[PDB]
Formats: C-alpha cells, structure tokens, sequence
C-alpha cells in the first residue's frame, strides 16, 4: 500500500541564468572569473535580465557605464549568494 | 798560505774517512781557516776544489763496473759518507762563505756540484739500472731492501744543481725528472703492457679486474715508501692509461655479459675501473639504458592477454621492474646521475609503449590502467585496510604515475572513478581521498586538481547542510519519510541535465518543503532534480511476510503505480509515469526478472522475450524470499 | 577530417620552401594547414605560414605595406611595434630552446633530477605557441571597427599578452637554482593558464566569424 520509508535524492546547484559564458571574460558562468583564477567570485544580475560575474562587470562599469550586449544603461537589480 | 795548507790538508783528510774526531780538531781548523782570511781566499778556494776532484777520482778508481746489486751498496753508502763529511767541512771553513761568497760558491754546494760529476760518469747509467732492475721484481719476491732505493732516490733529488742558478729555494728536482723518472716510467709503461695481456689472453676479464684494481693500489703505496711525492699522480695515470683506458671494448663485452647475469657485486668494481678514467661511462650508461628498457618490456610481455583486465597484476610487474633496476643503481653504481637518467628514460619509454598497448590499439590504455588499480583500491571492500598499508600503496601509485606523459587522460579517468565513488557512499577512507588529492597537487600543480577539490568540498558541504535540514525540520512535522539529500555543483560533477521523469504523489510534499527551504539560504539558484541516480526504501505494506524493498526511484513510481490497481500495461505505466521508452523498458525487465512481477503466462522466458505497449503486467501476489530486505538493483 | 597527401615530382601545389622538391595535393581548399613532410606547413590557399584567426585577405593587405593623417600612424605605429615584437622574439627561438637545454644540463649536474627539465621544456613549447597565435590576433584586431564586441577581445589578449610575459619572465632568472618545489608550481600553474587562453581567444574570433558580429 504505502511502501515508502525512506528517500535519497541528489540534485544540482546550480545558477538561475539561461545563458552561460559571462560574455565578458568567455569563461563558464560557474567557474571562477579570469581575475580569481589566476592565483566569493558571485553572479551579478541587471534590469534588462542579463547575467555576469561580479569581478567583471564590476572593471567594465568602472571604465565605461553600458551594458555589453545591449546598447542601454546598466544598474543592478539583484545580487547573488 | 803554506805553513797552514799542510796541516789544514791533514786534517780535511781526517774528516773524510770519518772516524768521529773531537771538538779540539775541528776547533783548530775553523781557526786555521778564520786565521788565513784575515791579514780573500781565492787560492784557498781553488785548493779546496782540486782536491775535492781528486778525492772523487780517487773514489771512482773504485767501484767502477759491477753493474747489479752492488754499485747500490756502493753508490748509497759511498753517497751518505760523503755527504755527511762535506757537510762537517761546510762547518769548518764556514768563514768562506760569510765573507767571499758574498762578494763572488758556498763549500756545500760545490761538494755537490763535484758529486754531481760524480754522477756524470759511468755511475749514473749503471745505477738506475740496477734500481729498475731491483724494482722489477714488482712481481714477487720481498728483495727490494727500501734503503737501497730511497737513498739512490734521495742523491738525485738533492743534486739538483743549484750554482747561482737563482738561489736556495727548495726541492729541485731537475735531475730526479730527467735521469730516473723518465726511465722508471717509461719501464713501467712496458712491463704493464707485457703482463695484462700475458694475463688477460688466459683468464676471464673479472680476474683480470681483481688484478688490476691490485695493482693500482699496490702502486700507490709504493710511491710512499720508495720515491719523491711528486710522482703520484703522473704514475697513477699512467698505470690508468695502461692497465684500463686500453680495453675498453672488452669492458664493455663483460658488462652486457654481466647484466644478462646477476652479479651486483663485479658490476661495482667495474664502475670504480671505468670511472678512473675521463668519460669512459659513455658506452655504459646507454648499454645500461638499453638492457633495462628490454628487460622491462619482455617482462610484463610474459602477462600477455591476462594484463589486459586485471590492473593489479600489470601495475605489480611495473613496480617489480622498476624496484630490482633501482636497487641496483642505488648500490654498485653509487647513485651516479646518469645510470639515475638512463633507469629514468627506460622505465619512460617501457611503461607506455608495450604489449597491453599494443593489443589495446592505443597509447592511453596504461593510464586507465593505472586509474583503475586506485579505484579498485581506495573503494570500500570486504577487508578493511590499515593506514600504513594504504599509504604505502598510494605512494607506490604515485611513482608509476610520475612516470607517464599524457597525464590528462589519467585526470578525466580518476575524476569520473571519484565521483561514482562519492556519490553512492561507497569509499574507504575520506583521509585516503584527500591523502591521493593532496599529493597529485603536490605533483601536478593547483590547477591540474582544482575539480576534485571541487567534488570533495560540496559532498562536505552537503553533509553540512542536511543536519541543517533536520534541525529546520523538527518544527515542520516531517510527514512519513527520511529525507538525505546531496546537492552538488554543476561544472564539477561529469553529469547530465535529467531525464524527463514525473514525481509521484507520494513525495511531492518533501520535494516542495526542501526546495522552498533551500530558496530561503541562497539568492538565485535552481535545484535541477536528477532521478537516474537516488535509492530509497519500501516497505510493501501489501505482502503477507512484512519485506523490504531497496531500489532507485523508478522502481519506487512504478510500485506505486499499483496502488489503485494491478492491470496496467507498458502503455499504461507510460502515461502516468513519462519515462523514456527504452529506459522503461529496460527497468521493467529488470522488475520481471526479479520475483516481484510476472505476465500473463505463468514459466515464461520474461527475460529474454521483449513486451509490447499492449501487454497487461500482472502484480504477483504470491511473492516470497528466503531472506529479509531484498535488494533489487544492478 | 581533411585528407591531403604529399608526393614527388587547381587541386595541386608547390611547396614555399626554399629547396624542397615536392607536390602537395588536396581533396579541396579551405585555407587549411597541410604539412608537406619536408618539416613545414603552410596553408593550401594563399601561401604564407599558418595563421589560425585572421583571414587570408586581410593578411595580404596587412603585409603589403608590413613596413592616415595623426591618428592612423599612431595606431600603426602600436599594432606593428606588437607584431615585430613578436617576430623578433620568434625568429630567435632556436636561442630560446639551446639556452633552455644547456640551462637543463647545467641545472641537472648539479644533484637534481631529469623529470625537472621534462617540464621546463613543456613550458618553453607552450611559450612558443602562445606567441605564434598572439602573432596574428595582433594582424586579426587592427582591420576592426572598434565596437562592443571589439572592447571586450581587446581586452582578452591584452591579459593573455600580460601573462606570456610574466611566463617568459619566470624562465630566464627564475630556474636558477634548488627552489624546485615552488618555482615548478608557479611555472606549471602559470602556462596551463595561458593555454587555455589561447584557446579562448581562438574560440571567440571563430565565433564571431560564424554569427557574424565584427565590423570593418
Ligand atoms: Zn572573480
Ligand atoms: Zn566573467
Ligand atoms: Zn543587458
Ligand atoms: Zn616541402
Ligand atoms: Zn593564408
């Protein structure tokens, strides 16, 4: 009848974003960027739903105020942990 | 003057013939000669001269032409005698040399200089012969009486003319170089080359190596009892040039002779024989490299077919090669850096290139290999292994590797043996894990081993998390079920997306509280659910003798797919389940297999006879094992 | 999967060595490299050494003036200062690899091991390859409108340029002598790096060619 008594699952982590090279440094979106792997790294979010690493977006910020694959403004809209 | 040479020759005449006169005479000369200079000794001077010529022609009216083992008795004695008396004279008339040999000759020198004469004549052929001719009883024979050598040896080297050549200075041996050490090494030269070959035409070459490391030895001591020092080493090199440096070739027949035998103990010998010489270990360290890498190969060539699936035995015959050549090295070679080379290169080109590969039809077949004897060895057997032993091992493990090149393919072989050996908790040691990643880091670098760290730290952090999990639960009344859960990243992990499974209704309510539950700790991230890989258990609260199920998830949805009833056909299952159809139909052959279901017929060959989506699947009420909690998996 | 053969004396062509007497013949040309077993390759299009990202095209134009007011001299004054350097540092490699294998020697005698110079020579390989593919990037990156996509390989090759330095910098001073256990590492850890950059780098310009994304 009921049968069941115990279960083990397995799942993946894994981040929320539909595409996945980070555009910027062309590494995967779930390895470490091209600073933190030359030796915390997290995914940052915008309003027009794009997606990068944080240590990437952060320099291309800091030298021009677009995002890079849509000629439009760029503020944050949600960080990741 | 005239009054004074009379008595002043009488008593020169009494210090030769030397009979140990007393201070009073010699006293009485000194002052003869101090009472003479003092009123400028040139006529004194040439008196001296002549008669010291005279005295030496009157001596060589003797002793002239005896040619053997008495013109050494002769010369020796004669030359100590002399010696001694001019020195005593040189104290006499000592006020010549203070005050008219410095304005120009001092009486000691002259004495050698006219015993130098002395030596230009017939005496000074006879006597190096009769030395030569004493020393050439090098073959045996105790004979050679060393004061009747190191006092021949001593005259020569202190009749090193010194006239005003610059002045006193030291040892010069001019004469000692150019009148017996040319004839000494020259006869050496001769009898050396007369008696190896005389030798080495009898016997084998291993004796003839006894004889010659002997031989250099015993001409080494001589050297510090007969001769001057500074011989040493013109006359080791000549021995060297002799007795090895001028058989090489059969050096080197005898060392591949001896390699295809055992003896470790000649072997060093004739490394200490070779290395004597400037780069005579050419030839060795390349034969050694050949024998070795040919050893090597025909010795795991005698496995043949059986290497192929058994990792344990290729790896052993490896380490057993490996570890005899070593040994070896290590002892009679003295850790010499090139034979160290030469076993390095061997072993390189043995361990990927051989046998297995060759039948393999490929070069990455050794480092599966070797993969696969680590799995087999860190996973969790019957026995359970203790530390040291394992240690050992590993670092065994760690030298084969050392020795192979394509180490990537090794890298993808280990990470997908770890994985299916964490995920299904079936590994030994967790110190034995890190213990084997710790070390391939140390010798490959950070960033060879940066996945399997990956893939250990998130098995940590799921333990981690799931004590969490159950401390949020006690105030979420768990329904029925334990739930462990194991979430792991996504770029590590050598694991695909899913495969398209429908969660049942019996789980659902576990699914949605953890998946809530972990969107709660993390900002953004998306659980992807794999079912190809996740066990659990039932209970079958349905039988008659109370069993227990253990079995992957699709076994569970397919069992509670009868719940309702027991008439569902592959079509059926289908639908409420949206598995993949060969997939499906390989689990309900695995279930049909085992006693649990049954079709239509009631002794059929289930097994084999493939079902149609139009075939009725019968629950098997009558269902009975001999033991408790079956267990039915692959 | 390009089946090409090599054989004695509009499918067919003669080989850019100085000397060699040889035919190269090929099923059908896409500027591939083919090999002609005389210890040279070149592609079957053109005729000038391989070069992977740039088209043959623009390497025509590029070597026709290989040496437009103030600004233009300027960028070429850059772009041609990188690609010379480049040239120099390669044409001297034959220098690099005696100094590296002398250096083996000279590091092996004095009681160290031989698997040590095994890796120094993988790096020095890895090395070389590098700066052969930064070669022709350089030549790719000028005839380009600078654009968003533009910025970003820009930006790329500038820290694989940074890095291969840094590469060559270790080997010369830093093998000097009884560090193995460090200076192995950080040489290892550090050309792994460049050569997946270098893959990344080619991946980029081919993929851009396929969605067709550049400007010039
Ligand atoms: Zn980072
Ligand atoms: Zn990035
Ligand atoms: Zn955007
Ligand atoms: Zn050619
Ligand atoms: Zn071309």
């Amino acid at each position: 009848r009921f049968e069941v008594k115990k279960w083990n699952a397995v799942a993946l982590w894994a981040w929320d974003i539909v595409v996945d090279n980070c555009a910027i440094c062309r590494n995967h979106i779930m390895d470490l960027c091209i600073e933190c792997q030359a030796n915390e790294c997290t995914v940052a979010w915008g309003v027009c739903n794009h997606a990068f690493h944080f240590h990437c977006i952060s320099r291309w910020l800091k030298t021009r105020q677009v995002c890079p694959l849509d000629n439009r403004e760029w503020e944050f809209q949600k960080y990741g942990h | 003057l005239d009054q004074i040479w009379d008595d002043l020759r009488a008593g020169i005449q009494q210090v030769y013939t030397r009979q140990s006169m007393a201070k009073s005479r010699y006293m009485e000369l000194y002052t003869h000669v101090y009472n003479y200079c003092t009123s400028v000794g040139l006529e004194l001077y040439k008196r001296l001269k002549e008669f010291l010529k005279n005295y030496l022609t009157n001596l060589l009216k003797d002793g002239e032409d005896l040619m053997d083992e008495s013109v050494l008795k002769f010369y020796t004695q004669q030359w100590e005698d002399y010696r001694f008396s001019s020195k005593v004279l040189n104290g006499i008339c000592a006020y010549l040399n203070r005050h008219w040999v410095r304005r120009e000759y001092e009486i000691y020198s002259l004495a050698l200089v006219t015993w130098r004469d002395c030596l230009f004549r017939p005496l000074n052929k006879q006597v190096t012969n009769a030395v030569l001719k004493l020393i050439e009883k090098e073959r045996n024979g105790e004979t050679i009486n060393t004061r009747l050598i190191s006092g021949v040896v001593q005259s020569y080297v202190e009749l090193g003319l010194n006239e005003d050549d610059a002045f006193a200075k030291g040892p010069t041996l001019t004469v000692y170089k150019e009148s017996f050490e040319s004839q000494f090494l020259a006869d050496t030269e001769r009898f050396y080359t007369r008696e190896s070959t005389e030798f080495l035409q009898q016997n084998p070459v291993t004796e003839y190596m006894k004889k010659a490391e002997a031989r250099l030895l015993e001409e080494q001591r001589r050297v510090q009892v007969y001769l001057h020092e500074s011989t040493q080493d013109e006359l080791a090199r000549k021995c060297e040039q002799v007795l090895i440096e001028k058989h090489l070739e059969i050096f080197h027949t005898e060392f591949q002779n001896l390699l295809d035998a055992d003896k470790n103990e000649d072997l060093g010998r004739m490394y200490n024989l070779v290395s004597r010489i400037q780069d005579g270990l050419g030839e060795l360290k390349k034969l050694l490299e050949t024998h070795i890498h040919n050893q090597g190969l025909a010795a795991i060539e005698k496995c043949g077919e059986a290497a192929l699936n058994d990792p344990k035995m290729y790896v052993q015959t490896v380490l057993d090669v490996h570890k005899k050549y070593n040994a070896l090295v290590m002892s009679a070679f003295n850790n010499d850096a090139g034979f160290v080379a030469a076993l390095d290169k061997a072993c390189g080109r043995f361990i990927n290139n051989n046998a297995v590969t060759k039948m393999a039809q490929s070069s990455s077949k050794s480092p599966e290999l070797l993969a696969r004897y680590c799995d087999s060895l860190l996973k969790k057997s019957s026995k359970n292994p203790e530390e040291a032993e394992l240690e050992d091992t590993l670092n065994q493990v760690m030298v084969v590797f050392k020795y192979i090149e394509d180490k990537d393919v090794f890298q993808k072989f280990y990470a997908k043996m770890l994985a299916k050996r964490l995920v299904h908790q079936n590994s030994a040691s967790d110190d034995a894990e890190a213990s084997m990643i710790s070390k391939l880091k140390q010798a490959c670098g950070f960033e060879y081993t940066s996945k399997l760290q990956r893939m250990f730290q998130d098995i940590g952090v799921s333990k981690d998390l799931n004590e969490q999990f159950k401390k949020h639960l006690t105030n979420s009344e768990p329904l029925d079920l334990d739930f462990s859960i194991q979430v792991l990243s996504s770029g590590s992990w050598p694991f695909q997306q899913s495969c398209t499974f429908a969660l049942p209704s019996e789980l659902e309510r576990s699914y949605q509280r953890f998946t809530a539950f972990y969107a709660s700790r993390h900002s953004g991230r998306k659980l992807t659910w794999l079912y190809q890989l996740s066990k659990g258990e039932l209970v079958t609260n349905c039988f008659k003798n109370r069993y227990t199920l253990q079995a992957s998830t699709f076994q569970m949805a397919i069992l509670l797919q009868y719940n309702t009833e027991d008439a569902y056909t592959v079509q059926q299952l289908t639908d409420s389940t949206q598995i993949k159809m060969d997939i499906l139909a390989q689990v309900l052959q695995i279930l049909l297999k085992s006693k649990l279901l049954v079709l239509e017929d009631e002794n059929a060959n289930v097994d084999e006879v493939e079902l149609k989506p139009d075939t009725l699947i019968k629950l098997y009420l009558g269902y009975k094992n001999k033991k408790l909690r079956v267990n039915i998996n692959v | 999967d390009y089946r090409y053969e090599v054989l004695t004396a509009r499918l067919l062509k003669w080989c850019p060595a100085p000397d060699c007497h040889h035919v190269v013949k090929v099923q059908y040309p896409d500027a591939k490299p083919v090999r002609c077993k005389c210890g040279r390759q070149f592609c079957f299009n053109c005729g000038e050494n391989w070069h992977d990202p740039v088209k043959c095209k623009w390497l025509k134009k590029w070597i026709k003036k290989c040496d437009r007011s103030r600004a233009a001299l300027q960028r070429y004054l850059f772009y041609c200062n990188r690609y010379m350097n480049h040239m120099q540092s390669l044409r001297f490699e034959h220098k690099l690899y005696a100094q590296v294998k002398q250096k083996m020697e000279e590091m092996q005698q004095h009681n160290m091991s031989w698997i040590e110079v095994q890796f120094l020579k993988k790096a020095v390989d890895v090395l070389c390859q590098c700066r052969a593919t930064l070669m022709y990037t350089y030549v790719f990156a000028f005839y380009l409108k600078k654009n968003n996509q533009s910025i970003i390989f820009e930006n790329n090759q500038a820290d694989l340029e940074n890095a291969t330095e840094v590469l060559s910098g270790y080997l010369e001073r830093d093998i000097s002598q009884d560090s193995l256990q460090d200076i192995k590492q950080k040489v290892q850890d550090k050309y792994r790096y460049c050569e997946s950059r270098r893959r990344v780098l080619l991946q980029h310009v081919h993929e851009g060619y396929e969605k067709d994304l550049w400007e010039y």
